């Protein structure tokens, strides 16, 4: 009698309850550490005491973790434990199949996590022709395609230099079509310039559809969200649905992922019905579709149909990376259960509001020591 | 060269660095070592938040030095 | 120069098809200069208010994002002292395929749909999380106070 349920219901209640506790820092650290950070915020003259209340009260330390990648990872140590996790981190991620496949069947009917990354194609989208004598990969703006006289090439993220497979010739004749001076430093993609209005015009067109095109044959990807899933053990196809886990950046918190219970109503998506929206969201070349699908998946609570538009509209396509391994109900609720030891001994109360109360308090106070500390001269 | 990054939990990890190394790659330096992406990590220094255009001599920072990694905003 | 297109073509669109609520016009001397005046929408605390902001397209503009002003007194948790509003996007940064009328658009939705968890002004974003209807009713006063009889 250890469920897999019992891990989703016992790591759900814990984090719904004690919030940044599940982590399991002594309130003494959070408030020495924040003290460190905030000592620059104390006025400097009236009476310090008052000054450091000042600061110590607009504090936020007991908020809990707000990086999509920091949740996922505490969620992690907790379902598997600290070398039980630092050895899933080896596991290279799997990108998601067009359609589905890979993950579905990824999925057996044991007591399973997938762990989730997401990345975006931070592909340029800024061009400048340039005179080569002048040029210095390690002084020019990197992520950005640069226009010599008989060559272009793409300065990458980390200042590597690649070449576009051009003649010099392509390349002469771009360069010297482009003479108006502000599309000297410009944009690829830009909707408002016409091929069939000028040589130049049809030259940044011509310029923008190779880089478009090679751009398909490099690793631009780069990292913007993080979840877990939760798989538990069924009796049944049906019986059986999934359970994601996530923060993210100014956003949410776990804990109001789970008070909001997007998660079941997620897991009330099915487990086919939710891999297919996810899969959709690699593969859609429609910005209003893949802003849809992102709002559905990764809002808070609520703002589903709001998360993703106007300014927050998705633009650059997303590639959805998985990887998977299996959870003993056994070690994850020791790891639970040994956390609420922590709480209960450290930060007792009979409601949990207390407990949490008594936390901040104890933060607080560690801070106010530390604070009182560091500016006595 | 190689610098530190302290978070609020006081787990410092420490990651080797180029003085040209920019400030958007330290971020994926730290998702390397931690599983945490760039587009959810904000780094400051010295009280100074770090823009992701810019270097690690340009915020003049090299050797043992410590950014704080902050992981809550609003 | 004054062109590009894009901007020449944006700045028609704007005075061809404009947005509802929302007046938006070019500085005769600098073209990259905008006067903006945004009606106080229906269903909010500055229904019957007009406000005016002025919005900057940076030289780079295409792929910096404009900056925008407040010139109008207004009392919202989401513009600070000096009139600035958080242009922020999430996990992301601008892209050029973010064009001017997106921004005049979202100001216009944030004074719909004011935001006191991601603050600006935190002695009023603290008043509108706790005590919101005694914000609002201020809110109503300030626009009655600044942003009436303004053309």
């Amino acid at each position: 009698e250890k469920t897999g349920l019992h891990v989703h219901e016992k790591i759900k209640h814990m984090v719904k309850n004690y919030g940044t506790m599940i982590t399991g820092i002594p309130a003494e650290i959070l408030g020495q550490n924040e003290a460190e950070i905030s000592v620059g915020y104390v006025k400097k003259m009236g009476n310090m005491k008052e000054n450091i209340a000042e600061v110590v009260r607009k504090s936020e330390m007991t908020q809990p973790t707000n990086s999509c990648g920091k949740a996922s990872n505490e969620v992690c140590d907790l379902l598997l434990g600290t070398e039980g996790a630092s050895e899933f981190e080896k596991s290279s991620y799997q990108v998601l199949s067009g359609d589905g496949s890979n993950l579905k069947g990824s999925l057996p009917n044991k007591n399973l996590l997938v762990r989730v990354e997401m990345d975006r194609f931070n592909a340029p989208q800024k061009y400048q022709k340039i005179k080569r004598e002048e040029f210095n990969p390690e002084t020019a703006e990197k992520n950005k395609i640069y226009l010599l006289e008989d060559q272009l090439v793409y300065l990458d993220i980390f200042g590597k230099v690649i070449d576009l497979g051009q003649t010099s010739d392509t390349c002469h004749r771009l360069f010297n079509a482009i003479t108006t001076p502000f599309y000297q430093n410009y944009i690829l993609y830009d909707e408002y310039i016409d091929p069939e209005e000028s040589a130049e015009e049809a030259a940044m067109f011509e310029m923008g559809e190779i880089v478009k095109a090679k751009m398909k044959n490099i690793d631009c990807w780069t990292a913007t969200h993080s979840f877990t899933i939760f798989v538990p053990e069924s009796d049944s196809e049906d019986t059986r649905t999934l359970y994601p886990y996530q923060a993210y950046w100014t956003s949410h918190t776990l804990q109001q992922w789970f008070s909001g219970d997007k998660d079941e109503k997620l897991s009330r998506l099915g487990i086919d019905g939710y891999i297919e929206k996810l899969a959709l969201l690699g593969t859609t070349t429609d910005s209003k579709i893949r802003s849809s699908i992102y709002g559905e998946l990764f809002s808070p609570p609520g703002k589903e149909h709001v998360f993703c538009t106007g300014m927050n509209e998705k633009f650059s396509p997303l590639r959805v990376k998985f990887k998977v391994t299996e959870v003993n109900p056994e070690i994850a609720l020791q790891n639970l259960e040994e956390v609420q030891e922590f709480i209960d001994t450290n930060y007792p109360g009979e409601n949990a509001k207390d407990q949490c109360e008594l936390y901040k308090i104890k933060a607080q106070e560690a801070m106010t020591k530390q604070l009182e500390m560091r500016l006595l001269i | 060269m190689q610098i530190f990054v302290k978070t609020l939990t006081g787990k410092t990890i420490t990651l080797e660095v180029e003085p040209s190394d920019t400030i958007e790659n330290v971020k994926a330096k730290i998702q390397d070592k931690e599983g945490i992406p760039p587009d959810q990590q904000r780094l400051i220094f010295a009280g100074k938040q770090l823009e992701d255009g810019r270097t690690l001599s340009d915020y003049n920072i090299q050797k043992e030095s410590t950014l704080h990694l902050v992981l809550r905003l609003r | 120069a004054g062109l590009p297109r894009r901007i020449i073509k944006e700045t028609q669109r704007l005075l061809a098809e404009p947005v509802p609520g929302i007046k938006a016009e070019p500085d005769e001397s600098n073209a990259r200069y905008f006067h903006v005046v945004i009606a106080g929408p229906q269903d909010s605390p500055f229904e019957g208010g007009t406000f005016k902001l002025e919005l900057f397209l940076p030289e780079e503009y295409p792929m910096a994002a404009p900056k925008v002003r407040f010139m109008t007194k207004i009392y919202h948790p989401n513009v600070d002292k000096l009139g600035r509003i958080c242009l922020d996007i999430l996990k992301d940064a601008w892209s050029p395929a973010l064009q001017i009328r997106t921004v005049l658009l979202s100001i216009q939705a944030l004074l719909s749909a004011p935001n006191p968890d991601d603050p600006l002004a935190n002695d009023v974003a603290e008043q509108w999380k706790t005590n919101e209807a005694q914000a609002i009713e201020t809110a109503r006063a300030w626009t009655r106070l600044y942003a009436m009889n303004n053309i």
